[PDB]
């Protein structure tokens, strides 16, 4: 989360990143988000509600894989299917 | 049925060993039942129990 | 004969290849297995059947050779 | 002559044609036949390879080639055949000159 | 990093059953060595339980097997499992050997006399095995082998008065088959993963013949679920011949207390010993018929020696393939033929048969070869 | 002909923003908005998209190093499950 917060902080410097971030913000919501929301909505984070939402977004899904170049070693698609989700080992 | 069956039971892997080792025995229990039930049922007669009923 | 890494060397290939919860798990069976199994049927009659009806032929020879060397005596 | 002929009949009959291949396909490989794969141009071992894996996913699923794209008696592009020459002729060059 | 990389013996379980690089072009025809390990453990399984029943004594063996299938809870259908376990580990070692033969990975030199010289041990336990229930057809094929192994000039008759412990079949031959039946199928799996060690050396083989190393699917866990369809196809099929009609294989003959004096007349070896047997019977020479056998498994050795094609396998060589059919069908002939008594229209078509097998395996197989060589302007 | 119909069509009335981050004056920047951009005078998507997953993959042995990604499909904007 400080991490987050940090990023965040140092990516919208200057005027371009700033404009940028209204541009952005005006096209997907309509209006714009400032940071003290999203500090507030940091602070609704724990750990709990976290894995969560890493249990809807990766345990058993269908992903999509792209490789590029001497791409011997990759497994096949099944090898990531399986280790895709625990068994707990 | 399939989406309720698969965000419950599927998900977790020890709670899916012990619910389909659950459902093993309640369906050893009721293959028990089918199958004596029919290898009695095709060959009534000639068997040991209503001899033994006789008597 | 060893492990991944070293066995080739190709360039020039890309592989699409398709999730399996994708696609059905049965892709039209009947319309496919049944003049797919008919083309490999075809593609081995006079090479795999003729050494059987020489088979059944001395077999039945043989038989009724011996049949009538057994029933007149 | 005739025996043109029963090469096409043999041709017909093999099936690597069926599947689209080339006679310099299917060559059982000892350690000179690995020496002649090894003196070829770039392209023309990329198409053999990418011939190769067609094949082996054709042979594995099967459902073999339509009739329009098998190759012939004609355009069969044998290539591997004066690389082998000059390999063999290498190899008996050597036998030669150890049993002198 | 990871706990399959680390640990020694998990180091050899990754380079066996997970990392290996396998042909994605074999079918349902190179199942055969999952079906082959699992009738071994079966057949180990089998042969263990009745162990812990068996009685080995020429009294006592007969009632004592008679004791496990009447009145040990199971041990009939154990004894079963073992005899037509044994029958189904025929099936799939014939379907094995049939493709090595035909898809030309014979070719792999060592791998071949590994699997030659498993079939010696194969062929020396179902016979010791077949022994060791004490019935009149195992005593007199046993006095009949002891006999042709007594063909051997100057060699034999102190080698057969060496294993018999006596003048015949008695107690002492009885306990020493019933000891290397019992110690040899470890062998056999010594020599297995052997057979297994030569061929992770080499690498496995697809139809074509062309090398498949652009196009390695792995052994997992593809080839494990499709190992375990063929293993239960084998275990449905042999459980139901268990259990539907044990008495479409076993002799009628092979249930009878043994009489040393009977010799009943439809005396013979198993089927699968038979087209070793018709290869004897229609020879007239006793060494010369047991040379004929020893030379036909020879032959078996020569074969990879005489590869005199092109390609790889008889796939894209229809003559050669056209010649394999009919020795397939010669094999079931031989087979048949050893499965009837001595009549002269059989003993005659025994003869050409088995003469016809020499002649195809040895003579027209590089005259078949070479005539797809010159063929294919060669 | 079709550029001149694609720039007719996916631009005019509702979907453009003009922003202005920086040293200025807001009221005097809505005054150059109805100075110039007044008078422009515009007047059918948005489909969900089906997320396919799968694995394309280019053995191209000539390059060094190697090159894999993976992804699954995110979920937008509007939840902060994306925080
Ligand atoms: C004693 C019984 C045998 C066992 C348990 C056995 C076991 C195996 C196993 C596990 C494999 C690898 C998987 C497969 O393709 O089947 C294999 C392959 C092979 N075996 Fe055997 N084998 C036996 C008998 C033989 C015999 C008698 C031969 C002939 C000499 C033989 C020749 C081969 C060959 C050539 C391969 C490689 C085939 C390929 O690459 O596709 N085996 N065997
Ligand atoms: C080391 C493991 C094994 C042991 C301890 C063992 C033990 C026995 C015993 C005690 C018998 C006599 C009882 C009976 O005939 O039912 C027997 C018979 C037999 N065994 Fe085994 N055996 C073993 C492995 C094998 C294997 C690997 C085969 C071949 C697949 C085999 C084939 C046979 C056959 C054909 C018989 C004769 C069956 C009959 O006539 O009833 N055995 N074995």
């Amino acid at each position: 989360k400080n991490l987050l917060r940090n990023a965040l902080v140092s990516h919208l410097d200057g005027t371009t990143p700033v404009c940028e971030d209204i541009g952005r913000s005006l096209l997907t919501y309509g209006r714009r988000i400032p940071l003290a929301e999203w500090e507030s909505r940091i602070a609704e984070v724990d750990a709990r509600v976290v894995r969560e939402v890493c249990s809807k977004y990766f345990y058993d899904q269908c992903p999509a894989v792209a490789g590029f170049g001497p791409i011997e070693q990759l497994p096949d698609y099944n090898r990531i299917r399986s280790g895709m989700f625990w068994l707990r080992f | 049925l399939t989406a309720r069956l698969y965000s419950l039971l599927f998900r977790r892997t020890s709670t899916f060993a012990l619910t389909i080792v659950v459902g093993a025995l309640f369906f050893e229990r009721a293959f028990d039942q089918g199958a004596d039930a029919i290898y009695e049922h095709i060959n009534e007669g000639k068997l040991w129990k209503h001899i033994k009923h006789k008597y | 004969g060893r492990q991944f890494g070293h066995l080739t060397r190709v360039r020039h290939v890309i592989t699409y290849s398709l999730s399996p919860f994708e696609q059905r798990a049965f892709p039209h069976y009947f319309s496919k297995g049944i003049p797919n199994v008919l083309r490999r049927t075809r593609a081995c009659i006079l090479r795999v059947a003729p050494p059987f009806v020489v088979f059944y032929l001395v077999y039945t020879w043989g038989t009724q050779e011996f049949e009538k060397s057994k029933r007149k005596n | 002559k005739w025996l043109e002929g029963i090469r096409k009949w043999y041709y017909n009959a093999a099936g690597f044609n069926k599947l689209g291949l080339m006679r310099d396909d299917t060559i059982h490989e000892n350690d000179d036949v690995k020496e002649a794969i090894r003196r070829l141009p770039e392209n023309l071992y990329n198409d053999r390879v990418f011939r190769i894996k067609r094949a082996l996913d054709l042979s594995m699923r099967q459902q073999i080639l339509p009739k329009e794209q098998w190759t012939k008696y004609e355009e069969d592009k044998f290539y591997l055949e004066p690389y082998l020459k000059e390999v063999i002729r290498e190899r008996k060059e050597r036998e030669e000159w150890t049993k002198k | 990093i990871n706990i399959r990389k680390t640990h020694p013996l998990m180091k050899i379980v990754n380079n066996a059953f997970i990392d290996l690089p396998a042909p994605s072009n074999i079918s349902s025809w190179w199942n055969f060595g999952s079906l082959l390990g699992i009738c071994l453990i079966l057949q180990i399984l089998t042969g263990l339980f009745l162990a812990m029943h068996y009685t080995p004594d020429t009294t006592t063996a007969f009632s004592s097997v008679t004791h496990i299938c009447r009145d040990v809870n199971y041990g009939w259908i154990i004894r079963y499992m073992h005899a037509n376990g044994a029958s189904m580990f025929f099936i799939c070692l014939f379907m094995h050997v049939g493709r090595g033969l035909y898809y030309g990975s014979y070719t792999f030199l060592e791998t071949w006399n590994i699997g030659v010289i498993l079939l010696f041990a194969t062929m020396a336990t179902a016979f010791m095995g077949y022994v060791l229930p004490w019935g009149q057809m195992s005593f007199w094929g046993a006095t009949v082998i002891t006999n042709l192994l007594s063909a051997i000039p100057y060699i034999g008759t102190n080698l057969v008065e060496w294993i018999w412990g006596g003048f015949s079949v008695d107690k002492a031959t009885l306990t020493r088959f019933f000891a290397f039946h019992f110690i040899f199928p470890f062998i056999i799996a010594a020599l297995a993963m052997v057979h297994l060690l030569f061929l992770h050396e080499t690498g496995s083989n697809n139809p074509t013949g062309i090398p498949s190393d652009t196009d390695k699917i792995p052994f997992h866990p593809y080839y494990t679920i499709k190992d375990i369809l063929g293993a239960i196809l084998l275990i449905l099929i042999l459980m139901l011949l268990v259990l539907f009609t044990p008495d479409l294989l076993g002799d009628p003959d092979n249930y009878t207390p043994a009489n040393p004096l009977n010799t009943p007349p439809h005396i013979k070896p198993e089927w699968y010993f038979l087209f070793a047997y018709a290869i004897l019977r229609s020879i007239p020479n006793k060494l010369g018929g047991v040379l004929a056998l020893v030379l036909s498994i020879l032959v078996l050795v020569i074969m990879p020696l005489l590869h005199t094609s092109k390609q790889r396998s008889m796939m894209f060589r229809p003559i050669s393939q056209c010649m394999f059919w009919i020795l397939v069908a010669d094999l079931l002939t031989l087979t048949w033929i050893g499965g009837q008594p001595v009549e002269h229209p059989y003993i005659i078509i025994g003869q050409l048969a088995s003469i016809m097998y020499f002649l195809i395996i040895l003579v027209m197989m590089p005259v078949a070869s070479i005539i797809e060589n010159n063929l294919l302007k060669w | 002909a079709d550029l001149t119909e694609y720039l007719s069509r996916h631009y005019k009335a509702p979907r453009m923003v003009l922003a202005a981050a920086g040293g200025l004056e807001h009221r005097q920047l809505l005054d150059l908005a109805q100075k110039h951009f007044s008078g422009l005078s515009g007047t059918p998507t948005l489909t969900p998209c089906r997320f396919t997953g799968s694995e394309i993959r280019h053995r191209e042995d000539g390059l060094p190093l190697a090159h894999v990604a993976i992804a699954v499909e995110g979920p937008g904007w509007a939840n902060p499950d994306n925080v």
